[PDB]
């Protein structure tokens, strides 16, 4: 089996450097070419350039020229890739693939995130229905996460009991923070007769939030 | 690994490609110098899919085998990244099946374009071989 | 660089049905097109290579043809596992160069949002910022728009959206939108609406929310 494993997310601070790995297994890894792409959310794919590992033979797009460095361990079996001064534009998903013309097997990606945000913890606010929804026979109940650093955070409701009916929304950057909401809807018949809570844990931070949902004042 | 003019004249020679099959040893010096410049990792890509890779500037497609190459022979039945080498061994070796093949070394542009007939004996000027 | 530019960026296709994915290469990239599917998060997955030769494992349904500057994907009859994104790579020259990508979604019936706005917590109100949020939960097709307004006026600055992938239960999507102040703005204000308008309706969505009521 032909497989090449890359190393985990990194978030960095703009101007310092990372080193990506690829580590390339089932086949004579001096003969082929291992090529790096880069995705960035809004933009295509983007070629960055390839090494041919052992040989001391690389090329770079002319872009990435000067920016981006292919070296490899021969020994190891792992080409690596080393991007330096990060600016906000360097934030993406890399790749490794080993170069047959076409790309059959690739890595599984890094992401690399580039701030000068610090761990954040999130505050969870709960969002109960200050009026309306309950009444009727499904009610929907949220969860405010926000001004984190860094991602993930993870949300679920009730332990998990609830999984059905849940809308968990994609994390937006606000001020260098990030903002997340999750929605539950439940029949009438649980909130408020039983006890609807959001477990938020972020992990960049060792936290570990229960907030029970609860009717507003009124 | 980048020989010398007469540093390479030299392996070159030892690897007898003198008089081979009519062609001087200053044809192929000359041409190793139009091509790679004497450089061991030199590669050049080209608008077919295929690279060039060291000395003598081989080619993916009929020559070696670089996987990534449409419609690939390897005549010279060997991996491309073994043209690499600092041994001028596959290279030099792969450059004699090129030659068999009736066009002679008119194959190196650089060479059918920088040193048919002229005075090839240039390269090896004052080269003790 | 060769330019590969892909038609159409998106296309929302109901299940069995047939599609033609277009690649078009700013020059003759002979025979050395290839084209990958991408799912969510992971790594893109061959297709096609060499314009149309099968890599093992692939859905019969995919096929491609083509030649000289425009290339075809063809997914005939389309599964509701075979939306994602798709690129097409030439490997004639180097860089080697991508198009654009074609999202392909699923259509589905038209579906009304369901609308929830939520006043800001007490807690928050003790670090001086109140958000009011607005979830607009299973609808269809994509395209929303949100305005909020705060006593009539409407209101630009300070508002956040969210949307989430396609449904893959239903095919519906959903965003949340929030809108953010300070304590101190907030009490000064008595209603917070917020319209949504949708190909659903021909009339806006409005939720409203009034400190002063009760």
């Amino acid at each position: 089996q032909v497989q090449l494993q890359e190393s985990g997310a990194e978030v960095m601070k703009p101007g310092a450097s990372v080193k990506i790995s690829c580590k390339a297994t089932g086949y004579t890894f001096s003969t082929y070419w291992i090529e790096w792409v880069k995705q960035r959310p809004g933009h295509g794919l983007e070629w960055i350039g390839e090494i041919l590992p052992g040989s001391g033979s690389t090329y770079y797009n002319e872009k990435f020229k000067g920016k981006a460095t292919f070296t490899a361990d021969t020994s190891s079996n792992t080409a690596y890739m080393q991007l330096s001064s990060l600016t906000s534009e360097d934030s993406a998903v890399y790749y490794c693939a080993r170069g047959d013309g076409n790309y059959g097997y690739w890595g599984q990606g890094t992401t690399l995130t580039v701030s000068s945000a610090s761990t954040t913890p999130p505050s969870v606010f709960p969002l109960a229905p200050g009026s309306a929804a309950q009444t009727n026979s499904m009610v929907t109940l949220g969860c405010l996460v926000k001004g984190y650093f860094p991602e993930p955070v993870t949300v679920t409701w009730n332990s998990g009991s609830l999984s059905s009916g849940v809308h968990t929304f994609p994390a937006v950057l606000q001020s260098d923070l990030y903002t997340l909401s999750s929605s539950v809807t439940v029949p009438s018949s649980p909130r408020p007769s039983e006890t609807v809570t959001c477990n938020v844990a972020h992990p960049a931070s060792s936290t570990k939030v229960d907030k029970k949902i609860v009717p507003r004042d009124c | 690994k980048v020989f010398g003019r007469c540093e390479l004249a030299a392996a070159m020679k030892r690897h007898g490609l003198d008089n081979y099959r009519g062609y001087s040893l200053g044809n192929w010096v000359c041409a190793a110098k139009f091509e790679s410049n004497f450089n061991t990792q030199a590669t050049n890509r080209n608008t077919d899919g295929s690279t060039d890779y060291g000395i003598l500037q081989i080619n993916s497609r009929w020559w070696c085998n670089d996987g990534r190459t449409p419609g690939s022979r390897n005549l010279c039945n060997i991996p491309c990244s073994a043209l690499l080498s600092s041994d001028i061994t596959a290279s030099v070796n792969c450059a004699k099946k090129i030659v068999s093949d009736g066009n002679g070394m008119n194959a190196w542009v650089a060479w059918r374009n920088r040193c048919k007939g002229t005075d090839v004996q240039a390269w090896i000027r004052g080269c003790r071989l | 660089d060769i330019e590969l530019t892909q038609s159409p960026a998106t296309l929302s296709v109901t299940p069995g049905d047939s599609v033609s994915l277009s690649c078009r290469a700013s020059q003759s990239i002979s025979n050395n097109l290839h084209w990958y599917q991408q799912k969510s998060h992971e790594s893109p997955r061959l297709l096609i290579k060499y314009v149309s030769q099968s890599s093992s494992g692939i859905p019969s349904r995919f096929s491609g043809s083509g030649s000289g500057t425009d290339f075809t994907l063809s997914i005939n009859s389309v599964e509701t596992e075979d939306f994602g994104m798709y690129f097409c790579q030439q490997s004639n020259s180097w860089p080697r160069t991508f198009g654009g990508g074609t999202k392909l979604e699923i259509k589905r019936a038209d579906a009304a949002p369901t609308v929830s706005i939520f006043p800001p917590s007490s807690e928050q109100l003790t670090s001086g910022g109140a958000s009011v949020v607005c979830f607009l939960n299973n609808f269809y097709p994509k395209d929303i728009n949100v305005k909020w307004k705060i006593d009539g006026s409407e209101r630009q600055n300070g508002v956040l959206n969210s949307w989430t992938d396609q449904d893959s239960k239903d095919s519906t999507y959903s965003m949340s939108s929030t809108l953010t102040l300070t304590k101190d703005e907030y009490e000064r204000h008595n209603s917070y609406t917020c319209e949504a308008t949708h190909k659903t309706s021909t009339s806006p969505i409005v939720k409203s929310f009034n400190r002063n009521e009760c």
